[PDB]
């Protein structure tokens, strides 16, 4: 084709990635379903801090996909131990994933994948959203959506407890975890099972009452869990501020509904607040 | 050096859309089907089916080629 | 959105002469590349369209009875699916027989209505070896069909715009005071606008809004004020008589469609036949 194959750049779940000349290609039923999606969703989006789409080609039922080269990934900052994350470093990062989302969310799409290693970064220190092959339209009443979306570290108890219908608070509680941790350099909650991914959300932020979530109980796949009291949220980020503190609590607010959006969340004191977010110039790089 | 939120300015080429948390205030909601309980559960709400057929709607309206 | 669509960047058209003239090149096109390859045999611009417009018809039937109940998302969808594809290429290269099943097969995947392949040409009509054969040839026609959409799947239908419109008539518009009588009539309307080019030509808001109107003219109700007055139009005149011309425009072009004819459409569907046959 037009493009040459210049390096390997590593594998998912549904494809192989190639850097190319730069740009990554990734490579009975047809055309996969999960490259339809991708192609579908990212022709119709335009925005600085979601990946953008150049191209398709293949051949039969086989098809590859061509990006923009993107440098590395979040996780990829998160796991490099020289690697120092700023109090603006943290604010640049979640102003810019938070932005594609308002962006996503805005036109009726929810990510569904939310992660560092779908958080990619450039040369130029622009975040990016990808991995758009779980992500869907969502406002529609008649769409039933699976509950097995978003991976499990990062996936919301709605979710967990089986809720078909949902909104943007499945890619903000993503988001929460994902801020987590950046200011941990760990997983926030790193479960091995559905039961132990609940069990570790409860342990951490106690255990919802009705209160909390007053339509809880009628999720299909809710179970009564042992009242945890929780760990405030203080001692578990012993270095954030105040505002800090409000947009975790914002963003892991058991209520679905109650969860701030991706605007709610824009607007809070904390982005607002000094220091500003780290211009992405700026912005660490994991060299080698 | 600091960051202040403007909200996104995207051209519909159509009628304003009133906003969300206005949909209930203003009557809309009455003309949609009741969110269920499992559907708040989730964080689906009514709101967001009327929100976008509006938006559906308007999208485009005074838009010629 | 369709306000930043695809569909409203390169799949809204200013007018039906330029249909007519990628309609026109596509045969041209075709006619140039057998004469360089290699008389009567070719079809003619307006015998294509006859066939496209049975071919489409022939769509909608397959939908319509497919088993699982297929939405009308992604009936619109595989019709206009149809209607680009062949915008841009000729009848005589690629069979409409093929080309709507590959539509239809390539709208449900886009818009989620995951469907099994064997379940899929289990609907056709056919023998289990021309069940294959069938599926054989969608799956050889999918990729064309994504490349000559240039990678454009997602189509804006006028449904949710028109049910936004009933929410929006049922909560601002008292003045009439059951929007919901003029919803069948509407509908019926819809499909007959989904008949013409206007799929090409016009927005889906403002399909959506010529059906309930020429609905509400059908059932003896003016509803000028709500264009004047909830739309806020009463504050823009030029926007207000444009978006009148546009519906008039689009009214014309239902009262000018002529649905395909049975003796013609034999006689072309023989020419295609004999036009698949040879080269
Ligand atoms: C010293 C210098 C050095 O640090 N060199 C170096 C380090 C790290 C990278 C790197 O991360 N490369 C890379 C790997 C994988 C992917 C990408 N970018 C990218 N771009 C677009 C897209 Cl769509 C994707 C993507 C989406 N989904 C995916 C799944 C799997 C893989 C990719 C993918 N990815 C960049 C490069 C150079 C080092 N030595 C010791 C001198």
């Amino acid at each position: 084709k037009r493009y040459e194959k210049l390096d390997f750049l590593g594998e998912g779940q549904f494809a192989t990635v190639y850097k190319a000349r730069i740009v990554a290609i990734k490579k009975k039923d047809g055309i996969n379903r999960t490259a339809l999606r991708e192609i579908k969703l990212l022709q119709e989006l335009s925005h600085p801090n979601i990946i953008g789409l150049l191209d398709a080609f293949g051949h039969k039922s086989n098809i590859s996909l061509v990006f923009d080269f993107m440098e590395t990934d979040l996780e990829v900052i998160i796991k490099d131990n020289s690697l120092v994350l700023t109090p603006s470093h943290i604010k640049a990062y979640m102003l810019m994933t938070l932005q594609g989302l308002e962006y996503l969310h805005q036109h009726w799409i929810l990510h569904r994948d939310l992660k560092p290693n779908n958080l990619l970064l450039d040369e130029n220190g622009v975040l990016k959203l990808a991995d758009f092959g779980l992500a869907k339209s969502f406002g529609s009443p008649n769409r039933a959506y699976t509950h097995q979306v978003v991976t499990r570290w990062y996936r919301a108890p709605e979710l967990l407890f089986g809720a078909r219908m949902y909104g943007v608070g499945v890619d903000m509680w993503a988001v929460g975890c994902i801020l987590a941790e950046l200011l941990l350099r760990v997983p926030f909650l790193p479960g091995d099972s559905d039961l132990d991914q609940l069990t570790r959300i409860f342990e951490t932020l106690g255990t919802p009452t009705e209160e909390q979530w007053p339509d809880m109980c009628s999720l299909p796949d809710y179970v009564t869990f042992k009242s945890f009291p929780g760990i405030p949220l203080h001692h578990i980020f012993s270095a954030a501020g105040d505002d800090l503190l409000d947009l975790i609590q914002g963003l892991f607010l058991f209520n679905p509904c109650a969860r701030i959006t991706a605007t709610q969340a824009l607007k809070m004191k904390y982005f607002s607040n000094r220091p500003g977010p780290t211009p992405g110039c700026q912005l660490p790089r994991p060299n080698c | 050096a600091l960051y202040e939120y403007q909200p996104l300015q995207i051209e519909t080429y159509g009628p304003h859309v009133p906003e969300l948390e206005m949909l209930g205030r203003l009557g809309y909601l009455n003309h949609v089907r009741a969110a269920s309980p499992q559907d708040l559960a989730g964080g689906y709400t009514s709101s967001l089916a009327c929100h976008r057929a509006l938006q559906d709607a308007f999208s485009g309206l005074f838009w010629q080629p | 959105m369709y306000h930043n669509s695809s569909q409203k960047r390169h799949w809204t058209f200013s007018s039906e002469e330029q249909l007519a003239r990628l309609r026109a090149d596509a045969n041209r096109k075709f006619r140039c590349k057998a004469v360089a390859n290699g008389d009567p045999v070719f079809l003619e611009p307006h015998e294509e369209m006859t066939l496209c417009k049975y071919y489409e018809k022939r769509l909608l039937e397959f939908c319509s009875v497919f088993k699982p109940a297929m939405p009308r998302s992604v009936v619109g969808t595989a019709c206009m699916y149809f209607k680009r594809f062949y915008l841009n290429n000729s009848v005589m290269e690629y069979h409409p027989r093929i080309i709507m099943l590959t539509c239809a097969f390539l709208a449900c995947k886009v818009d989620e209505f995951n469907v099994s392949s064997p379940q899929f040409v289990g609907n056709l009509r056919e023998s289990p070896l021309g069940q294959e054969k069938a599926l054989e040839q969608i799956l050889e026609y999918e990729l064309l069909l994504i490349q000559q959409l240039n990678f454009h799947l997602i189509v804006h239908n006028p449904y949710r715009p028109f049910e936004g419109f009933l929410i929006d008539l049922k909560t601002r518009y008292p003045i009439l005071e059951n929007p919901e009588i003029l919803r069948k009539t509407a509908d019926d309307f819809l499909n007959r606008i989904a008949l013409t080019d206007a799929y090409l030509l016009y927005t889906p808001s403002q399909i959506a809004l010529t059906a309930i109107l020429s609905s509400a003219s059908r059932a003896g109700i003016t509803m000028e004020s709500y264009l004047s007055e909830s739309l806020m139009l009463k504050e823009n005149r030029t926007c207000l008589s444009q978006l009148l011309d546009i519906m008039k425009s689009m009214r014309n072009l239902v009262k000018k469609y002529e649905p395909p004819r049975s003796e013609e459409v034999a006689v072309l569907k023989q020419k295609l036949e004999r036009c698949h046959s040879a080269e």
